[PDB]
């Protein structure tokens, strides 16, 4: 007689599993733990505007912008 | 704006009008590092098992 | 570049089994060929067999006078051999009257242009490989607005013959390699933007502004 | 900017996943946070279960997927030979 | 002997799905998690009016 | 803008499906909230 | 009027091997003015498709509700 029986489970967010619980209970236990599955983003330099901070003048934040982007430019580049 | 990223501007934007592009450039780096490359807008709160 | 259509044909060597769902014909030309103004490649002819076991009656007459309705079962291991080819812009192709590229997915890996092991809004999942899908998209907004430029394929034999007749396995222009499925130890890659596929989970949303700020 | 006073006031735990950080696409973890969050109104999921920042809202897209393979192959061989001889 | 069982559930609001529910709790359970199924809008360059 | 003083009074939750949010006609997701909601 | 109030103009159709008639006989699988293409069904590979105008279909699973008003705000 030979028995081999492999049970891989990956879980993210809710109730960490075990054979000891029901399906039912992981479903249900998932009520506070929760975790980001999709997300979506955009580039950091994009939000740099005057508009968004009317304190410093509009050139200044413009250079900000420039190299802010080149630098993320040089970084994407060198990988 | 966070006050630290809104912070790491001013000291930026400081550098930059002195007239330097040695620091600047390190200053930056440093910045992206600390703050990664896309702020995310948008999430998906879930869960999943295999 | 401009890609006009694949299409898998498919050779019975024994019994009529297996190439009843892995044959694709052209989506352009409904059939093993492609489109006028493209130029046939050879993108890759592999193998395939599989055993099956087939019930068969037959109806025995013996000195006309003894007949007999004996039924027997034979395991058959039946063999075809697939090619698949695809359609490459030969010169200057009509615009933008074409097909464009939206991803593709295997049963076993995941999809980036969708997040999801199918395709987006507005394509069709199209059979190559065993288990390779390719999407495929006949609207031009909506190629242009969701696919994405495409520049050839390749394979473990054959190369992208568009390089600047040698037949280099490189992808020109600035496009980049990536891989689609391997057939028993043939890597098949397909040439795509660098900037769009960057390997990351982040959703390239990617909308406006269409510019960077203008200055004073 | 604390909301134990959201926890207090209301005895309802605050969601934990929060957009509005910085994430680098290159290694794909987090490195900080770009937003600020605050809690001075305690604004309440809609439902009932979370406690949002003024900062940002969620949309109940509420999606439910499940799948069920299941192949069972089953095989067995019996053979049985009995032989007799006897010789008077 | 061969058995294959395939499911494929797709959830739109309601309680999350699981292989122990019957259609009954599933209908019932509807009182509280409710999703936009369908919608209808407007384009916003005519909101913006006197 | 807040809608807790209803469920402290009322002890009946709220809407959670509600207009007035900004839908983009290309990727159809919601960006923001446009009209308030009082 | 049904048909005038919920139908879209048609420019025509065209398959995998014959084209629309109507571009200006050599027969070209493109759809002609203003109208795009959009796929409808697929017959054992070959492609159908049928011309329609881009402004009604947006590929957006909002409702194109488009009613009033027939004309911008009128200047002072
Ligand atoms: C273990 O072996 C027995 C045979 O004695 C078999 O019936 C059973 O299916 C095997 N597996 C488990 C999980 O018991
Ligand atoms: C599984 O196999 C058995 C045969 O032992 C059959 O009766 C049954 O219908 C199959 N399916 C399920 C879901 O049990």
């Amino acid at each position: 007689l030979s028995n081999r029986t492999n049970s891989r489970v990956q879980s993210f967010g809710g109730v960490p599993f075990y054979p000891g619980i029901t399906l039912e209970t992981w479903q249900k236990g998932i009520t506070n733990h929760l975790v980001a599955i999709d997300r979506a983003g955009l580039p950091l330099h994009f939000f740099i505007k005057p508009d968004k901070l009317p304190g410093l003048p509009g050139p200044l934040v413009k250079k900000l912008s420039k190299t802010v982007e080149t630098a993320v430019r040089h970084y994407y580049t060198f990988n | 704006l966070s006050l630290g990223f809104t912070k790491a501007l001013m000291d930026i934007c400081d550098q930059l009008e002195k007239n330097q592009t040695k620091m600047a450039t390190y200053l930056a780096e440093l910045l992206i590092l600390n703050y990664g490359t896309h702020v995310i807008t948008s999430v998906d709160a879930g869960a999943a098992l295999v | 570049f401009t890609f006009g259509g694949v299409y898998q044909e498919c050779t019975e060597l024994s019994g009529d089994v297996l190439c009843q769902n892995l044959e694709q014909k052209n989506l352009l030309t409904g059939d093993f060929s492609c489109p006028p103004g493209y130029s046939p490649v050879h993108l890759l002819s592999q193998t395939h067999e599989e055993g099956y076991s087939r019930l068969e009656c037959k109806k025995k007459c013996t000195l006309k006078i003894f007949c007999k309705t004996v039924c027997e079962d034979v395991f058959r291991v039946a063999k075809a051999e697939f090619r698949a080819y695809w359609c490459v812009a030969a010169g200057q192709v009509p615009d933008n009257s074409g097909l464009l590229f939206g991803g593709v997915f295997t049963d076993k890996t995941i999809n980036p242009m969708t997040n999801a092991q199918s395709c987006p809004a507005g394509y069709i999942p199209l059979n190559l490989f065993e288990s390779l899908k390719v999407c495929v998209s006949l609207d031009y907004e909506l190629g242009f607005k969701f696919s994405v430029p495409f520049g050839g394929f390749f394979s473990c034999i054959m190369g992208n013959p568009l390089v600047n007749a040698p037949s280099l396995k490189k992808c020109p222009g600035g496009f980049s390699q990536h891989l689609a499925v391997i057939s028993d130890g043939c890597q098949v890659s397909y040439c795509v933007k660098a900037g769009i596929f960057t390997g990351g989970s982040l959703l390239p949303v990617r909308l406006p502004p269409y510019t960077k700020p203008p200055l004073m | 900017t604390g909301f134990q006073i959201c926890k207090n006031a209301l005895k309802l735990p605050v969601l934990e996943v929060l957009p509005g950080g910085g994430w680098d696409n290159l290694r794909n973890v987090d490195m900080g946070r770009v937003m600020d969050l605050t809690y001075t109104n305690c604004k309440t999921t809609e439902d009932g279960q979370y406690i949002i920042p003024d900062e940002v809202y969620t949309i109940p897209q509420k999606e439910s997927n499940l799948e069920m393979n299941s192949e069972v192959l089953e095989s067995w061989m019996n053979y049985q030979s009995t032989t007799s001889l006897s010789i008077n």
